[PDB]
């Protein structure tokens, strides 16, 4: 889905 | 060993024009062995005339970084916050309660970061879709790097926010990024548009497994629950703990107007010195393909970034494709080797 800081 | 120490490069304008070519160059120079490299752009080059017209840029999902831990081992929890503008963020960052403490040298700031990172949780304006470049900037344009990674969008038709599109990060003092490699163990590029510096820690890819073992020793439950729990980007480990357990690492501070490049399977972490803005995305080279094939992915969550390597193996490794589909491709990666495109210089 996407890149995220978590 | 300087062969694995973070290197800094100073390209001319002629050298700066071709991005993938210059990445090949720095690998010919050994830059990938550290897992992290700095690239200082020529002084002529500018990406935005001014950063005063962005005060109405919206930060849709600020995160407050709660940190719990002790003795150099910490876990970071993120709390989503109400959307806010760059203007509001800047005011809270340059605010007295969340501004940089006084300090003389970077070592002192670093000490204060590791001493106080569990207190006074900062706000991190992370993962903002967007770019601060101008449509005319053709060089090192994070929005259009034109590397083979684009095969995911061009041929497979897939778009992954922050991976093949740009992200913006508005930092304040003490905001941090936990130890991680990039999704699918890709490369990343990071430009500090303006503001206070960003400090980085890196572990050489050739020693990444050691870091993983260390982390798995300290968080056995997390390791049991997930195959690659570090990809959760919640684990913070201080340099004193790394030094204590013999994990090689290096550190570097990125200043405004400077690029950082992270390399495949290069673990990195760090923190922001004060109010700043950075733009970042992922990218690839031919060397990355094998990394992508062998990346150990997060098993416990749903919306995780998983790139189908099929298109890459088909196009760039046709002679291995059948074998790879059968599960019998036993290629062993050598982290010291530069990408093939670097043969030009060797
Ligand atoms: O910008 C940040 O907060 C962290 N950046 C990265 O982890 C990267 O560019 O690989
Ligand atoms: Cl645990
Ligand atoms: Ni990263
Ligand atoms: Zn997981």
């Amino acid at each position: 889905a996407r890149k995220s800081a978590g | 060993n300087p062969s694995a120490r973070i290197m800094t490069f100073y390209p001319t304008m002629e050298e700066f024009r071709n991005f993938s070519r210059y990445i090949a160059y720095i690998e010919s120079q050994g830059a990938h062995r550290a897992g992290l490299a700095k690239v200082v752009p020529p002084k002529e080059w500018k990406p935005r005339a001014s950063y005063d017209d962005i005060d109405d840029l919206v930060i849709p999902a600020p995160i407050q970084q709660l940190v719990t831990g002790q003795s150099g081992l910490f876990t970071q929890y993120n709390i989503q916050k109400k959307a806010m503008t760059v203007r509001e963020f800047r005011k809270i960052a340059n605010s007295d309660k969340y501004c940089t403490p006084r300090y003389s040298e970077f070592e002192e700031l670093e000490r204060k970061y590791w001493k106080n990172l569990t207190f006074n949780p900062p706000i991190y304006g992370a993962d903002v879709n967007g770019t601060l470049y101008e449509k005319h900037v053709d060089e090192w344009n994070i929005g259009r790097l034109r590397t083979i990674l684009d095969l995911v969008e061009k041929e497979s038709g897939i778009t992954i926010e922050g991976v093949n599109t740009p992200y913006l990060y508005f930092g304040m003092w003490k905001t941090s990024f936990a130890w991680h490699t990039e999704d699918m163990d890709l490369y990343s590029i990071n430009y500090l548009h303006f503001g206070e510096p960003k400090s980085w820690y890196s572990v050489p890819p050739e020693h990444g497994k050691r870091l993983e073992r260390l982390a798995k020793g300290f968080f056995p439950g997390s390791a049991q629950s997930c195959e690659a729990f570090l990809r959760h980007k919640m684990t913070l480990i201080s340099p004193l703990m790394l030094k204590k357990y013999g994990i090689p690492f290096d550190k570097v501070t990125q200043e405004a107007g400077e690029f950082m490049i992270t390399f495949p399977y290069g673990y990195h972490a760090g923190f922001n010195h004060g109010f700043n803005c950075a733009e970042s995305t992922n990218f690839a080279t031919r060397r990355w393909i094998e990394y992508g094939k062998q990346a150990v992915l997060c098993s416990c969550r749903k919306d995780m970034v998983k790139i189908s390597m099929d298109v890459f193996v088909r196009k760039f490794q046709p002679e291995r494709y059948k074998l790879w589909k059968a599960g019998k491709d036993n290629t062993v990666i050598d982290h010291t080797l530069p990408t093939p495109e670097a043969a030009e210089f060797l």
